[PDB]
């Protein structure tokens, strides 16, 4: 499994960034691409999923009205659209597929990518 | 809603020692809803036991771990190195705050 | 006591076998048109609507009986051209070439194309999904209307049905009955609201593999139907475009009068009268908090929008108005029609809906609704739950829920004495076999592959009995004593206030262990009465 | 003495079944996964690698996986355009015009082509073998690896391997075994050098149907293998071309670096060893004569080169460094790459392999070598050998010939004194029929016909002993005289020092003999029971 | 079986002949179209035969080095061509298909075509 992800960059209050979890070498149609926030030194946050086939996506109730989670299919690529960055966004971004790709059911995160650590 | 507290301390130990770290569920669910992380300073964690039972690939053998209800437990034998670093309890959803080892 | 080998026993395990439809006296009945049932007293068995298999059947199915039916229909391929489009609103009056029956000549035709079946490339449009898929018109004169559709079992097979009114889908039934084939399921196709389904008897029954996962759909079915009145207000007129030898295109063109919107009126009397039952109802199987109901996320328009299919037309309603927070009046919803529409996502093939000339109307009833809920650590103590779309299988899941499929497995040996269909499944050993269940084993390529099968299984149950000195009859004193390592059990605990499923559960173990020594035994005797 | 009649004796007949691959857990992994092995002592049979089935089996089903699997790929008949060519070496850069994904405008593309995959028709060329065959480009992201494929008998038949180390093919065999599934054998398409096969236990194995024909292949296996390691150098970057819905077309372009040849690389040292003990073992399988080797003759590329298949790129490597006449080194062969290739010739088919960017690498083991023998008059005792190709059965005759499928036939009717899987084929008569023999006769369209055939041939042998009266026993005796013209024997004679087989051969004369008079005393004996 | 050759004419040393063997109404792929030599008032001498398939050859000793038989299957037309004729080349040529065309497996050559008596 090859996740190649994007390069971070500071952005000012109000802007959007678009960060990008390019897959390749396996069935991306039937792979959940979960999204996962580091906070600087502390624990991790679950931004959400995307199944790819459909573009049927969940975020969480925090960052609910502030983000966009768009999938390319033909590419492979899914995407992850962030508008209204304020200076508290300090984090770092990693794209986990998991939940049934693995043998267990539930949510079982193993390949992650690159890590993305827009401040 | 589901609060995963972890104990306390920062384990001031040498390598060839025991770690015990446990996690503990806010609900009376199955061993299969909790997995555990290796969280490594500045890398992409990875998985080591889903279901609290099974192993994953590419990993040794010192880890295990069991627990049903609540106060699971995850025990390393022999602590090398590269294993001193932070260590997360994964729910459905909701991350764990991460068990300290020096 | 002494091994004693029965054949005809009421009683099953779970399996994976091939169904097939019959459907009643189009693309299904181009099946073979058929229902008896039977209570089963005492009986209880451990169902599962989500690890079935009659769903992972279904979408197979419809797959190929879409696939087959559309093999000898147009293919859009020569009218992947460059499109001079302009406005007519969401409608395009898109100009274009072709090349007409006789080869070397060209012909400019007209077409209506609604905005969301064309993509840019200014005024030069192409239709949506040529360069990814394969469009291929849906045929006329070939109706694709969703017919009741029954699945009976093969021979050797039964199915069981749930009759408790309050079945979430999970867990224990209180009565069953096996039935030969199910009830008419008709094949609808849908996304944020079940319509035409079968209504729950009693009590709103609400469903989920677990409701603290949220990637997994709640089905939530109504006992009381929604009225649901739709419509597309325009008057086409349908214009043919010949193509090739025989093969015709069927454009809109000419709206006469005004270009209306497509709506579709659902009562907001039932409905949030409906939605409160719902509410008050998903209070109980969480902690408690407030329930209340946020529009779809995100999303394709296949999901982001109640998707149906109304008389061969593709409507994508906005349900923001539906799940967005009380008296009598309507809930009249905005609808974009679409031809071109790729369901059942397959890569490279796609379908061009034909159009109607006057107007349509769409009366359909809710019966049922499905959601999914929002995670993170929100807090506030409201649980916000959105509509879900997309995994086709749900919509086949709310009519197959109460359904399980039993392999029937005879050869319940039990100790007696002596040495030498499913009407009584919960009866006790003490106080039928030949009359009732054993003349049930032999009573296209997929039905022909479990028949074949259904003959495998009835002579490698035969063959055993042969070779176990059972040829004619169907209860058999043998040989072989009964050890006392087989779960030892005296007459009156095994023969008195015991099933047949309990006793096949006891010995399940020694399979393959009492077998070779049927087989010795009967080899030994006949070769002692040959020498 | 009486006639007798016995059911599920340990002998067979040599026959022609449908068998079906099994492969392990792509083409043929599309073949059901599964391999048992039983040692039949005292058994001799004459075995036949020439007159076999499974070689004219395995042929039809490569046929028929090759021309299923390319049934949903590209089919490059809107490329056969007139291509002008330039020099880029046996590479032309090829520019060209296509009909584009929108059908009413054309684009202008480039290509790299092998001068191979071009004939010209100046600089204006065309794809070879449009004008015969329709091209058919092999699918991406489908592998077409050789895995290893095994080969399970149906119910009712075995198959029997020799295991005899020096069994060159033909004659009898020292000792046997029974077997459900065959090992795995790879298909390889190879032409002069069999790669990737099996190698020989012990000694080298020459063999052929007659060598003083000169007509018919030898084939020679080596016990030692020979390590030959193959490359393409060239740095090729892959371009994609649409030029349909969802018909993509990719081709070579702007190859990078050096133009390098493709290289086939063989060791000096262990080579011309192994071919030195092939003349040493071909000196005696002759009248005395020098032994030494000749290049291939004349003839399609195809077969005056060593032709295989390495990653889908297919090479032609040329032989002559090899069979033209010591020490440690490198005989390193010039090769041809080549794209448009139509083997096993169908009139009217071809196949575009794709192109890969970057280099390959190609690592195999020779353990074969095909060889055919020059005639006339040619006198001075020295006889010429040249690599043979074509008659592509022969690469999987290396791999079927220690193989032979049997018919198990019943009802080995014998006399005795009474009246009213092939673990013991080698052995005598004195001294199990049901436990281990019986139960193995029921335990695409091609593997459903040979089921059904299983089940006609169960119950055409079942009915038989229901009408000879031995419907739940498998020995009967029976109500029918021992002729003396039936071969008499004495129950020492039979009964003692002699197997089924032989005993099977003795009164093969007498089948459609005793059976109606078996059918007329059972009949008899039934009127006079009701009467 | 229909076998059309061709006519004949005396070749100078050095020269090179082509004669044909044109087949009609049979399985042209599935036929090996074997030569034959007839020597003036003597006895035969086996050329060589042709797999038609794939041009698989084999030619006698006698004359291994300085013959050559290329076959055409779309106008299923055999050839043959010999280069460096000597005057001692006088000799008449046949064309004769057997070997397993007939029920035995052994060379079994019935049908044959016109003769051609290049000297
Ligand atoms: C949920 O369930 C409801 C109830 O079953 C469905 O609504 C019905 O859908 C059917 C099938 O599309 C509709 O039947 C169609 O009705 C049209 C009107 O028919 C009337 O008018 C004609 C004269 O114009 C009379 O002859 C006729 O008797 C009726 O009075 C017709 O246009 C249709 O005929 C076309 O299709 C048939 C195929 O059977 C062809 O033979 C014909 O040639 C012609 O092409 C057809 O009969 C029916 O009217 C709907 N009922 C209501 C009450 O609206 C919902 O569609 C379903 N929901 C979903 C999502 O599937
Ligand atoms: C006789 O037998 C030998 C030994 O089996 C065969 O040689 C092998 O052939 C296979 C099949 O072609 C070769 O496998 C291919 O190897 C390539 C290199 O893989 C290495 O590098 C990649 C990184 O680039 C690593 O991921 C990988 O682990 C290896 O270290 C790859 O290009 C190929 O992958 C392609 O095909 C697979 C299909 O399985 C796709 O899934 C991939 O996406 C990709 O398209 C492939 O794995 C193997 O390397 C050969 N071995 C050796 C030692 O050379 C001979 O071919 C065979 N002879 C004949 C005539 O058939
Ligand atoms: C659908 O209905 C079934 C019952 O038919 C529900 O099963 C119930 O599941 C819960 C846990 O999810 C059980 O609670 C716990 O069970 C254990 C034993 O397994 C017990 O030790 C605990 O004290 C606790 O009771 C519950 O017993 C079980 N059954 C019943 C009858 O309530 C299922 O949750 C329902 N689900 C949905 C989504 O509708
Ligand atoms: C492959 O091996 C078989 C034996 O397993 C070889 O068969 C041998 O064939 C030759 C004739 O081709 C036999 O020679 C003659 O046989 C007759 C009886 O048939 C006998 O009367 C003569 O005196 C003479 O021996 C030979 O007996 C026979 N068997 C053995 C064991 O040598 C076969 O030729 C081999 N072929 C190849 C191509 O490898
Ligand atoms: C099967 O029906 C029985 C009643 O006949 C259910 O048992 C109880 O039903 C009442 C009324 O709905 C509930 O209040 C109780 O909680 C039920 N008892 C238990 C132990 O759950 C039974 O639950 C029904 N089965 C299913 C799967 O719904
Ligand atoms: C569907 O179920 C609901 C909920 O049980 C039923 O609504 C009840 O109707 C009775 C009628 O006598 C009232 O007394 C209750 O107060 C109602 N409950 C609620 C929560 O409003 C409804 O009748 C059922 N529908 C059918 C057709 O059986
Ligand atoms: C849709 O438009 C068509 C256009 O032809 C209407 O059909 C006409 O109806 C009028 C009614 O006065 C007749 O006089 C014409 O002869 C009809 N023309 C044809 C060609 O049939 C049709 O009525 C319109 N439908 C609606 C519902 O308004
Ligand atoms: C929605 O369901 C109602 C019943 O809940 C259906 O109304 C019945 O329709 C049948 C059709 O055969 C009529 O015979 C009955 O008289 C109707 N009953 C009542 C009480 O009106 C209604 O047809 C359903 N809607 C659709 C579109 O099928
Ligand atoms: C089967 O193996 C036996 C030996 O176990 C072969 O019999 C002899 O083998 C030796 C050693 O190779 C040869 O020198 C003899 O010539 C063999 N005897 C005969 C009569 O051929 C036997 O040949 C083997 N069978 C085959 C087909 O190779
Ligand atoms: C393959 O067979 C050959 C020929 O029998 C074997 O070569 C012999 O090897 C032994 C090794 O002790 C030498 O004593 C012989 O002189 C060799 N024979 C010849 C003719 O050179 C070779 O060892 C076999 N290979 C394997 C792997 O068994
Ligand atoms: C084959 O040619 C390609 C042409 O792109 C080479 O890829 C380049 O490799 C260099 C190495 O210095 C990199 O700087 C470039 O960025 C690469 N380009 C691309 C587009 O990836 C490739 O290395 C060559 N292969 C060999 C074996 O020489
Ligand atoms: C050619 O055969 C040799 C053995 O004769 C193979 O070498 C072995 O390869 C296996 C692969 O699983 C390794 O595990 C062994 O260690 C190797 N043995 C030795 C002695 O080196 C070789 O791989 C074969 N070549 C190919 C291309 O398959
Ligand atoms: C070609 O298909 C891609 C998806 O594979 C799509 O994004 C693109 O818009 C299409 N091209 C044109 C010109 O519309
Ligand atoms: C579209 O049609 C109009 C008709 O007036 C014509 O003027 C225009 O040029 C056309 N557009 C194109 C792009 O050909
Ligand atoms: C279509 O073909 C006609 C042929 O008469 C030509 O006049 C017209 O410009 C073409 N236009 C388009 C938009 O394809
Ligand atoms: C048993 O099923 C029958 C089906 O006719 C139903 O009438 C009955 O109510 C069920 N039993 C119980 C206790 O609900
Ligand atoms: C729909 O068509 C019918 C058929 O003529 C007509 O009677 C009715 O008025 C039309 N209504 C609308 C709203 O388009
Ligand atoms: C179910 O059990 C009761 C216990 O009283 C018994 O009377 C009844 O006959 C049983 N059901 C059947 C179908 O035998
Ligand atoms: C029957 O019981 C005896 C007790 O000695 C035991 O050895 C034997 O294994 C048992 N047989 C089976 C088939 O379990
Ligand atoms: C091939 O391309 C060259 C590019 O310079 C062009 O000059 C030449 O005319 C072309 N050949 C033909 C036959 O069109
Ligand atoms: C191909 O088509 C283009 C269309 O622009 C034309 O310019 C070119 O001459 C054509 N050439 C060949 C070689 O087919
Ligand atoms: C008989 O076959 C077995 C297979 O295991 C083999 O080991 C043995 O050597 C064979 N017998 C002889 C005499 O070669
Ligand atoms: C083949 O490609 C590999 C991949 O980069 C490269 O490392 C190697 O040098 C290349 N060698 C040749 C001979 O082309
Ligand atoms: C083979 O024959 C020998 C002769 O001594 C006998 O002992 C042996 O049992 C026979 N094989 C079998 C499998 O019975
Ligand atoms: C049995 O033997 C007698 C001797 O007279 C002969 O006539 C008769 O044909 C024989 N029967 C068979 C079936 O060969
Ligand atoms: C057409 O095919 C024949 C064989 O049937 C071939 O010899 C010829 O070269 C082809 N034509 C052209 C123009 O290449």
């Amino acid at each position: 499994v090859q996740l190649v992800q994007s390069g971070a960059e500071l952005k000012k209050p109000g802007a959007s960034v678009k960060v990008s979890c390019k897959a390749s070498g396996y069935t991306f149609t039937d792979s959940y691409m979960h999204w996962v926030r580091q906070a600087p030194g502390q624990g991790l946050e679950w931004m959400g999923w995307i199944n790819p086939n459909y573009g049927a996506t969940n975020y969480a109730h925090k960052f609910q009205g502030r983000v966009t989670m768009t999938r390319d299919t033909s590419i492979t690529t899914a995407y992850m659209e962030l508008n209204r960055l304020r200076s508290d966004d300090t984090a770092v971004y990693y794209c986990a597929r998991g939940n049934f790709l693995r043998v267990d059911y539930t949510w079982d995160f193993q390949h992650w990518g690159q890590g993305t650590l827009v401040t | 809603e589901i609060v995963l507290t972890q104990s306390p301390g920062t384990l001031s130990l040498s390598p060839g020692e025991g770690a015990t770290l446990s996690c503990r569920t806010s609900q009376s669910l199955s061993s299969s809803s909790l997995a555990w992380y290796q969280q490594k300073p500045g890398l992409a964690p990875r998985l080591l036991i889903y279901g609290a039972s099974i192993r994953a690939t590419g990993i040794p053998d010192r880890f295990s771990g069991s627990g049903s209800g609540t106060d699971f437990t995850l025990t390393i034998s022999r602590l090398e190195p590269e294993d001193f670093a932070v260590y997360y309890c994964q729910q459905y959803e909701f991350f764990g705050a991460g068990t300290r080892v020096e | 006591l002494w091994v004693t080998v029965y054949y005809g026993v009421p009683v099953w395990r779970d399996a994976i076998t091939t169904l097939f439809c019959a459907s009643d006296a189009n693309v299904w009945a181009t099946c073979v048109p058929t229902p008896q049932e039977m209570v089963l007293e005492n009986v209880t068995e451990n169902f599962n609507m989500w690890k079935n298999n009659m769903v992972d059947q279904m979408h197979e199915d419809i797959i190929s009986l879409w696939d087959q039916s559309l093999k000898p229909c147009v293919q859009l391929t020569p009218l992947c051209v460059t499109l001079n489009c302009t406005d007519v609103t969401g409608i395009k009056n898109c100009s274009f070439n072709i090349t007409t029956e006789v080869r070397d000549k060209k012909k400019k035709v007209h077409a209506l194309f609604y905005r969301l079946d064309i993509v840019p490339i200014s005024t030069e449009y192409i239709l949506i999904n040529c360069n990814t898929s394969v469009i291929t018109q849906i045929c006329p004169k070939v109706s694709f209307d969703p017919i009741p559709i029954h699945y009976c079992a093969p021979a050797g097979y039964a199915i069981l049905k749930c009759n408790n009114k309050t079945f979430n889908g999970t867990g224990p039934c209180n009565n069953v009955s096996t039935i030969q084939c199910t009830h008419g399921i008709k094949p609808v196709v849908s996304t944020q609201l079940l319509l035409n389904g079968s209504l729950a008897e009693e009590d709103i029954i609400i469903s989920s593999e677990n409701m603290m996962d949220n990637t997994k759909t709640i089905i939530v079915h109504f006992n009381e139907s929604v009225g649901i009145e739709c419509t597309r207000p325009n008057n086409n007129t349908v214009e043919s475009i010949r193509i090739g030898p025989g093969q015709t295109f069927y454009v809109t063109g000419e709206i006469i009068g005004d270009i209306r919107q497509a709506h579709c009126n659902i009562s907001k009397g039932n409905w949030s009268k409906t939605l409160q039952r719902v509410k008050e109802k998903l209070k109980k199987y969480y902690h408690n908090k407030t329930i209340k109901f946020e529009p779809s996320s995100g999303g394709d328009l296949e999901i982001t929008t109640h998707s149906f299919n109304c008389r061969g037309e593709f409507f994508y309603c906005y349900t923001s108005g539906l799940f967005n927070e009380g008296t009598n009046g309507t809930i009249t919803l905005p609808c974009r029609i679409k031809q071109i529409v790729n369901m059942w996502q397959k890569v490279g093939r796609a379908m061009y809906a034909p159009p109607i000339a006057g107007n349509i109307t769409c009366s359909s009833n809710i019966t049922g609704l499905l959601l999914t809920r929002d995670g993170g650590r929100g807090t506030n103590g409201t649980e916000t739950f959105r509509p879900a779309g997309g995994n086709m299988k749900d919509n086949w899941r709310s009519e197959l829920y109460k359904y399980k499929v039993v392999e029937i497995k005879p050869l319940g040996i039990a100790p007696t004495k002596c040495r030498r269909f499913l009407g009584a499944a919960g009866s006790t050993m003490g106080a039928v076999q030949t009359r009732q269940l054993l003349s049930g084993f032999v009573q296209g390529i997929k039905q022909l592959q479990t028949r074949v099968l259904a003959i495998e299984r009835y002579l490698e149950v035969q063959q055993f009995l042969g070779l176990w000195g059972c040829s004619g009859k169907a209860i058999c004193c043998t040989a072989v004593p009964w050890n006392t390592t087989w779960s030892n059990k005296s007459e009156q605990e095994i023969w008195n206030n015991m099933t047949w499923m309990q006793w096949d559960r006891e010995v399940g173990n020694y399979t393959d262990t009492i077998y070779k020594l049927l087989f010795v035994a009967q080899f030994q005797q006949e070769i002692n009465e040959v020498d």
